[PDB]
RNA sequence: AGAACCUUACCUGGUCUUGACAUCCACGGAAGUUUUCAGAGAUGAGAAUGUGCCUUCGGGAACCGUGAGACAGGUGCUGCAUGGCUGUCGUCAGCUCGUGUUGUGAAAUGUUGGGUUAAGUCCCGCAACGAGCGCAACCCUUAUCCUUUGUUGCCAGCGGUCCGGCCGGGAACUCAAAGGAGACUGCCAGUGAUAAACUGGAGGAAGGUGGGGAUGACGUCAAGUCAUCAUGCCCUUACGACCAGGGCUACACACGUGCUACAAUGGCGCAUACAAAGAGAAGCGACCUCGCGAGAGCAAGCGGACCUCAUAAAGUGCGUCGUAGUCCGGAUUGGAGUCUGCAACUCGACUCCAUGAAGUCGGAAUCGCUAGUAAUCGUGGAUCAGAAUGCCACGGUGAAUACGU
């Protein structure tokens, strides 16, 4: 288990984080807890819907959800309609007044774990591997990304003896803690068993 | 008139003022003597003194915390250099000369994962 | 007089509010104490990142909880009032408390 | 080590007399980095042995050194089939330490009751030409002398 | 851990919160020394009848995502394993690899 | 061993029957799990087959025997010998 | 990162079978609340209360009850079907690609060569020209300074004093964070190929990557994990579920890792000094009173730079013991007890009194460590009702040695 994950090593730097609040030690496990049931819950319910990040926020004895999506319209449906639906189970499952944001994704093709989510629904639906990946990278590139990571392992092809594959184009550096390395993965569940997908995006170097 | 130097070595933090006088020491309301029980805490305390031939011609008051004996020790004569080259500003030479000046930046190491300490690796057996 | 205890992971953030809660003082009111930093807690966390067995193997997380203490030595009528109304930025616990 | 010598570490002088070797002495005797025992005991020795042959404590105990100095040691090279004891001139840093350690290891030896005075007497035989350090001393030179035939 | 072990778990926790009252009281009256001898024997042996699992010293703490009894840990209510994924994915605030 | 002013400690079920026991006079056996009871003066003369994990084996009880409680008088390993 | 129960996955018995955990209808009952006997308990039988959101009244959503099945459940097997995560060589300086060129080709070149570097680091050359992942830098921390802000933190100079920063106060200093400066072979000399560099010195708190951490290239071991989790054959009145007791703590033995020792650089007794870093509400718990003590009683202060844990120990001074299996050493066993906890038999910790094994530095052999390191001394934290000599952290004192390959 070789390498450090890229989110998680560049949080203090140049990755913000996805829950954003502060409490007392007594509420923390509960809310971190409420985290993971909406966030679970959004997840299932918007699967079709091209959904990249869930950020929670929560002041004042009120949750702020705010859902990053390339394609609004279907989440939020008629206006005002789906949104509504949403943000009352929300509320039930935090157990306070709920309150649904809905950020509009710029450039899914850039966005790294709306790719991987792309690629497994490609594996789920039985295509070449290896041709999901290439539309992956050239997508990414055509886009304006400084450099494209994907990288696909288990069961490929239905082969007995599992193996990963990967495409890189580009420039991604890790080490390089302020580059801007949006990294994400995900997971297709085939009828041979799960293949992983894991994807690296760098849109660049920050400075500060 | 009173001039000013701070000391800091492992964890000790001294306060050492300089005064002119008849060369007393004083470290947190009390003697050098009753302060450090220890010759060799009292001998580098002194030492920047010998070196520059100041020591009946100017009293000290001291406030000292944090760290052991000799670290505190250390700190304290690191303040009084800092407080000798802030008054005489013609010492320098002589204070870098004997090693003074310098903050001796030698920190405790943490200890690490893995390790019992710092670096003491854990007893290794092939079989 | 009323203390002020502003809470936070985000130290950019906590400042940003401290900042905003001054201004928010100054106007109204008169003679506001000062933003001091008190210590930070930083909870430290280890744990074995292996799922089976890697004992040395480990990562060791913290968090840095940040405190800001501001203090306003003359509650008047309309500064008091104000804050009831100025909420701050999200991810900062504030503990006002008069006297 | 293969890449870089280094320049040996900073060593001060001992409150009592003002002298390098004698920190030294009192460092070697140290045991769990313990030095104001260390150091007393050192000192305890020393006064021992200042009342015992006269001279200063200092001067005295450089002559019980000096009595214990090797010139020469042996190393071992075993370029054959089987080992080759060459002797070697040993530099004068080092000798010092080797002596130093020497005494040091006879007083760890001996039979009598306290530290100090058991060093105070390992210094004296070396001052008088006996004890344990010389013999070690006489042994290192015997060997050097028998290896000769290699230099 | 199994679906069975969270089960019951949530049991032994239902019945803590129902008689925390009464084992307290019955753990006062037993400590008071002002007090009568067969109050006392009353009172330790009330304590027998009453259920096992109302005890809080039966419940383990586990992770509340997967039922994990080691590896816990208190603040976050998640075994070591899924913390580190959270601490990773960036949903628990605040908390970042340390150094020093 | 436990506290002086928390008293003996004997299984209520336990007790119970060694009263009806003595109500009886019987001197039939009494089969028990309660291996942690301790013994009282009462239960002197009774046998009690106390289990010892696998089987209930037969305690005649005596004076000497009050102290101590059940389970000390019925081993639960069988070790005879390793040769 | 903590087996008395629980945990537990194992054994013995006692029990259940659409089920402990979900969804679905049907239809019986508001959920729930209190209490009774038998039972090791699981469960199996009794007595009191309620009818809330709405009905061209064939009834509903929460929450119990019964039967059917669809299903649930599995810490059951396969890590040699997998994902994810992890170790490892190895923080080793390497691993590659595009285009060009050479070769019938596998391939080669680049990436070799002269120097140099911690470095495929840099320069110079050269059928190579370029690029990427890595060796570096960006991050945290530590070492110096400055600005800002000064309480719960500080006390240099002022007044008062209960001689306590405690109270007027002061914003200096420490300290606390926030933001800046600072180190780059930048400056000097020499050597060097008109170089990259190297050797020395100046300044500087710091000098040549300043110290430490995080960071782990392509890959290797069908390495580990199906018992965290997820996931592609088997069990389904039992390989599932509930209960009480037991076991995981067994004991001719062998090995691993630790702690404590074998003593005087020490033990014991009396006095006495100097830390850091943390934790705390089903929590930390002062003071005072009682207890030889573990603790008990009463009970403030405190979600805490404020109060509590909380006396640092080694040390230093004075006394004693005088080389003994000892005033070394504490195992072991007997008594009596404290606390947690339904519950300390199996099987907790700690206390008091007694008891006082082995052990006098350890065969072959074998491990760690280059500096605030080793060695030694204490302190804290997680898990946690209780239960560390382990693990993870913190400071105290503080060495030796590096000729060299």
């Amino acid at each position: 288990g070789q390498k450090v994950h890229p989110n998680g090593i560049r949080l203090g730097i140049v990755k913000p984080w996805n829950s954003t609040w502060f409490a007392n030690t007594k509420e923390f496990a509960d809310n971190l807890d409420s985290d993971f049931k909406v966030r679970q819950y959004l997840t299932k319910e918007l699967a079709k819907a091209s959904v990249s990040r869930i950020v929670i926020e929560r002041p004042a004895k009120s949750i702020r959800v705010t859902i990053h999506t390339a394609r609004p319209g279907i989440v939020i449906g008629k206006k005002g309609e789906d949104v509504e639906k949403l943000r009352k189970v929300v509320a039930d499952i935090a157990g306070v007044p709920a309150q649904i944001n809905i950020a509009e994704v710029r450039k899914p093709e850039l966005d790294a774990k709306l790719v991987a989510d792309s690629i497994t629904s490609q594996l789920e639906r039985r295509v070449m591997f290896r041709r999901a990946m290439k539309r992956a990278v050239q997508n990414a590139m055509r886009l304006g990304a400084k450099g494209i990571k994907v990288e696909v392992s288990g069961r490929l092809g239905g082969a007995e003896i599992a193996r990963t594959e990967w495409y890189r184009e580009g420039r991604v550096p890790l080490h390089t803690l302020r580059a801007d390395i949006d990294y994400n993965t995900s997971e297709a569940h085939t009828t041979y068993g799960v293949i992983g997908v894991k994807v690296w995006i760098f849109k660049g170097e920050i400075l500060g | 008139n009173q001039y000013y130097g701070t000391g800091r070595r492992k964890s000790s933090a001294a306060r050492v003022f300089i005064k002119p006088g008849n060369g007393k020491i004083v470290i947190n309301q009390r003697s050098l003597e009753q302060y450090f029980g220890r010759e060799t805490a009292r001998m580098v305390v002194r030492q920047p003194l010998e070196l520059v031939d100041m020591v009946e011609k100017l009293d000290l008051y001291i406030t000292v915390k944090g760290g052991g004996i000799s670290g505190q020790a250390g700190a304290i004569r690191h303040g009084i250099t800092r407080a000798l080259m802030e008054y005489d500003e013609s010492l320098r030479s002589e204070l870098r000369k004997a090693g003074f000046v310098t903050r001796d930046a030698r920190q405790v190491e943490r200890k690490k994962v893995g390790l019992r300490k710092a670096r003491r690796r854990p007893q290794f057996s092939k079989r | 007089r009323i203390r002020i205890r502003l809470k936070a992971f985000d130290h950019r953030l906590i400042d940003q509010a401290t900042a905003e809660i001054v201004e928010t003082a100054k106007r109204t009111g008169a003679q506001v104490r000062g933003p001091i930093p008190l210590p930070t807690r930083k909870e430290r966390f280890t744990v074995l990142i292996s799922p089976h067995v890697n004992k040395d193997a480990r990562d060791q997380y913290e968090i840095r909880t940040h405190l800001r203490l501001v203090d306003i030595v003359e509650p008047t009528e309309k500064t008091v009032d104000a804050l009831m109304r100025l909420d701050l930025a999200a991810g900062v616990d504030v503990q006002i408390s008069l006297g | 080590p293969r890449r870089r010598v280094i320049g040996q570490r900073k060593i001060l002088p001992d409150p009592k007399f003002g002298s390098e070797l004698l920190a030294k002495f009192v460092n070697i005797l140290m045991v769990d980095g313990k030095k104001s025992t260390a150091e007393s005991i050192v000192y305890s020795a020393l006064e021992t042995l200042a009342q015992r042959s006269g001279k200063s404590e200092l001067e005295a105990f450089e002559v019980a050194l000096e009595n214990v100095r090797p010139t020469v040691e042996v190393k071992s090279r075993r370029v054959g089939g089987s080992t080759y004891q060459v002797p070697v001139e040993v530099r004068p840093v080092r000798r010092n330490a080797l002596a130093m350690r020497w005494i040091v290891e006879a007083a760890r030896k001996r039979g009598d009751k306290s530290m100090a005075l058991r060093l105070a007497n390992e210094l004296s035989d070396a001052a008088e030409n006996k004890g344990t350090a010389v013999k070690k001393r006489e042994d290192v030179h015997r060997m050097a002398e028998a290896n000769k035939a290699f230099a | 851990a199994k679906q069975s072990m969270k089960a019951r778990e949530v049991k032994r926790v239902a019945l803590a919160d129902k008689y925390f009252a009464k084992r307290a009281e019955l753990k006062a009256i037993i400590s008071d020394v002002n007090a009568s001898d067969e109050d006392r024997w009353n009172a330790v042996l009330k304590l027998q009848t009453l259920p096992r699992d109302s005890s809080p010293s039966r419940q383990r703490n586990r992770c509340r995502q997967t039922g994990r009894p080691h590896g816990f840990l208190r603040k976050f209510g998640l075994s070591r394993i899924k913390v580190r994924e959270a601490a990773m994915r960036g949903e628990i605030p605040g908390l970042k690899k340390a150094s020093w | 061993p436990r506290s002086l002013k928390k008293g003996p400690f004997i299984d209520l079920h336990l007790l119970k029957k060694v009263e009806k026991a003595v109500e009886s006079g019987d001197k039939k056996p009494l089969r028990t799990w309660s291996r942690r009871s301790t013994i009282f003066p009462n239960m002197i003369g009774l046998t009690i087959a106390v289990h010892n994990g696998r089987q209930h084996v037969p305690v005649f009880v005596t004076d000497e025997m009050v102290g101590h409680k059940l389970g000390e008088f019925a081993p639960t390993r069988t070790y005879r010998g390793h040769a």
